[PDB]
């Protein structure tokens, strides 16, 4: 039996279930000219200037 | 809409509180609790061994 692509089972989303629906990945993409960054670093490491 | 094609399907039951049982009768019904195989010359009045 196939059952089309019509065929969701549940609601919802099974995948980042737990985000707000407005939030967007870290991510670079490209508006027209050149990209635009968005990200969250949430692991650091040592830096001592002029990194 | 973009579903693992090839998948392979898996099925089980589960009772509980059941007990399952074999009667000891014929035709596996219940027409009497003296079956009929209880009252039988051939079980009744003789000697069997059970493995």
């Amino acid at each position: 039996l196939d059952r089309g692509p019509s065929f969701k089972p549940y609601g919802g989303t099974a995948y980042n279930p737990l985000a707000p629906k407005s939030a967007p990945i870290n991510s670079a993409f490209t508006v027209g000219n050149d990209t635009h960054f968005v990200a969250q670093l949430p692991q650091t490491y040592a830096a001592g200037g002029t990194g | 809409r973009n579903a693992v094609p090839n998948q392979v399907t898996e099925r089980k039951f589960l009772v509980d509180r059941y007990l399952w049982q074999i009667p000891f009768s014929s035709n596996f019904l219940n027409m009497g609790t003296l079956t009929d195989l209880g009252q039988n010359v051939m079980y009744a009045n003789s000697s069997h061994s059970l493995n």
